[PDB]
């Protein structure tokens, strides 16, 4: 059997959100063998909540589960900032460790992306190169659109970013020849 | 099939996993079967 | 002509048992008891 | 030891003893014996 | 506190380790949990500081072994014949007093092993109206872990640094801001450091 | 890789009972056997015993039945031998092996850098240093010293290429003398077991 769990949710801050958790076996002996571990982007994993039946310790009074037939859920409460984590329910009644899919904590809150544009250095027109940054942050939304004007204009982008700041980023760098652009740029950002 | 393990005929000679990790019940056990035969056969 | 193999792999792998005076049973029916699964998991101090 | 004492074995004579030697399974040790079945007791070795 | 992930080719066994601290390694359980970079977790097997009543999941009975070390209380991994998808974010983790011995009381650091065979190509960096904030750039480099810092890490309030992206060749480019200067460039994979001055 | 190590080497005196250790590392001390081996050059080798770290179990040589016992620390994975009435016919090299994962458990797998123990009663005598057409080469002569391993070094080690050291050459009064030589500067001679140290200028 595998643990189903949902790929992506969308909570609020000062809501609550109900993380679902199915496939759980049992085995005889009991059938609590349900456990939660809340695990940041990019650090390290820490357990949050076991044996809901029991409160654990450290763990703020927010965090509660439940239990009907084989399939549970986690109740959290009270959605700050900092609770956007990666959460995963595990069975344990077979002695065998199992996981789920994978949850992503989205809350949801009140949010102007910075657009800045920086031209080539010397040492990149040296080397017969012509490299256009536009960088992109401090936008709430995820939606975002990169475009270039020479008439419209290899490119590369990624619009996720990493968990430092709490804020997405995103970033485009279009790799032209330096002839082609000293003979014309202006970068185009496309935001809620 | 005479040399082919592959298929459903399956070699029938099969290895022990000995490794001190493994607790009692798969441990090797050296096994002494002192056949006696006492009977009016001459003794030596 | 029952097929199914038995659920023996259930109870000898259970993560914690119950206790002394609330013990659980597990009804075991239809199905093929092939006891030689056992004797690979652990031996046992008492198999009387 | 069948049929012979362990202890009241120095005040006998054998016609020829045989010792044999082979390491088996600790699991294994309850097999090796007379009328016992299994698959070592059937496949490996047997006592009469 | 864990050692560094170095870049490994499938057959070399490599070997990973987690330092642990807050316990006594005398009787609780402890195990190493992977993370493969798209996916959720995946339990090994755990070991016992006495008898190493080892038991691995089914679908790694012979793919990974535990090679812990008890005397200094650091754990360990052994491979053997490894593969292309064997890079994932192992964790340390332990049975701890909270709940049963198979639960994971405690976790590690985690480490994300990196496997490539692009010859680890040596980075490059180059410099770049706003005067005020400034950056570097980072170019032509194959490994993904590559970090950037400024004076040595001098500064740390209003330095952000940016993922890279993924080029059309396989190659990957950082790039990242300090509110206002040399930027420092540090390359684990190949053990070259790079100085740029706007 | 796994590595191995014993203790120095050292001299002492008919009834110290020193206590030579071995120092294993990068693997499981527990599961491997481990012993020592020791005889007269004259003689060639002789097994000592060796003994099981991961529980109790102890298997000695008849001739080392009574004569030196074996011993060893799970924890922090150190064997510790012991001796008992040392006598002068002792002096001989101590060499440590492993079971390994190559044969069985009596075979020896792999083996220590050696631990030479040399039994006398001349009170450890300190060794002294004297120096020596050619410019072009110098060299310096240690001589009055009954022990017979000593270290020769030239300016504490900072000259390697071209420095080259003889054997020791045994008088008829009983006493050793080697010559150190150096491709061209202070000669050092330093006595580790006795921590006697002697510095010559050519």
């Amino acid at each position: 059997s595998a643990l189903t769990q949902p790929r992506s949710v969308s909570g609020s801050l000062g809501q609550s959100v109900t993380i679902s958790c199915t496939g759980i076996s049992s085995d005889v002996g009991g059938d609590n063998y349900v456990s939660w571990y809340q695990q940041h982007p990019g650090k390290a994993p820490k357990l949050m909540i076991y044996d809901v039946s029991k409160r654990p310790s450290g763990v703020p009074d927010r965090f509660s589960g439940s239990k009907s037939g084989n399939t549970a859920s986690l109740t959290i409460s009270g959605l700050q900032a900092d609770d956007e984590a990666d959460y995963y329910c595990c069975s344990y009644a077979l002695s065998r460790v199992v996981f789920g899919g994978g949850t992503m904590l989205t809350v949801l809150g009140q949010p102007a992306p910075s657009v800045t544009l920086f031209p080539p250095s010397s040492e990149e027109l040296q080397a017969n190169k012509a490299t256009l940054v536009c960088l992109i942050s401090d936008f709430y939304p995820g939606a975002v659109t990169v475009a270039w004007k020479a008439s419209p204009v290899g490119v590369e982008t990624t619009t996720p970013s990493k968990q430092s700041n709490n804020k997405y980023a995103a970033s485009s760098y279009l790799s032209l020849t330096p002839e082609q652009w000293k003979s014309h740029y202006s970068c185009q950002v496309t935001h809620e | 099939c005479n040399g082919v393990a592959g298929p459903n005929c399956y070699s029938p000679l099969q290895s022990y996993g000995f490794r001190p990790t493994y607790g009692v019940g798969h441990q090797p056990y050296r096994v002494v079967v002192l056949s006696f035969e006492l009977l009016h056969a001459p003794a030596t | 002509n029952i097929t199914n193999l038995c659920p023996f792999h259930e109870v000898f792998n259970a993560t914690t048992f119950a206790s002394v005076y609330a013990w659980n049973r597990k009804r075991i029916s239809n199905c093929v008891a092939d006891y030689s699964v056992i004797y690979n998991f652990a031996p046992f101090f008492a198999f009387k | 030891c069948y049929g012979v004492s362990p202890t009241k074995l120095n005040d006998l004579c054998f016609t020829n003893v045989y010792a044999d030697s082979f390491v088996i399974r600790g699991n294994e040790v309850s097999q090796i014996a007379p009328g016992q079945t299994g698959n070592i007791a059937d496949y490996n070795y047997k006592l009469p | 506190v864990q050692s560094g992930a170095e870049v490994k080719k499938p057959g070399e066994s490599l070997k990973i380790s987690c330092k642990g601290s807050g316990y006594t390694f005398s009787y609780y359980w402890i195990g190493w949990v992977r993370q493969m970079p798209g996916k959720g977790l995946e339990w090994m097997g755990i070991i016992y500081p006495g008898d190493s009543d080892t038991r691995y999941s089914p679908s790694f009975q012979g793919q990974v072994t535990i090679s812990a070390d008890k005397s200094i209380s650091t754990a360990y991994l052994h491979w053997s014949s490894l593969k292309a998808s064997d890079t994932a974010m192992y964790y340390c983790a332990r049975q701890g007093d909270l709940g049963d011995w198979i639960l994971l009381g405690y976790w590690g650091q985690g480490t994300l092993v990196t496997v490539s065979s692009a010859s680890t190509k040596g980075p490059s960096v180059f410099p770049l109206k706003s005067t005020a904030a400034l950056g570097c750039l980072v170019k032509d480099y194959f490994p993904e872990p590559v970090t950037v810092s400024w004076n040595s890490g001098a500064l740390t309030s209003g330095v952000h640094t940016f993922p890279a992206v993924l080029q059309s060749s396989g190659l990957y480019s950082l790039s990242s801001v300090v509110t206002v200067y040399i930027c420092n460039v540090n390359h684990k994979p190949s053990n070259t450091k790079v100085d740029k001055k706007v």
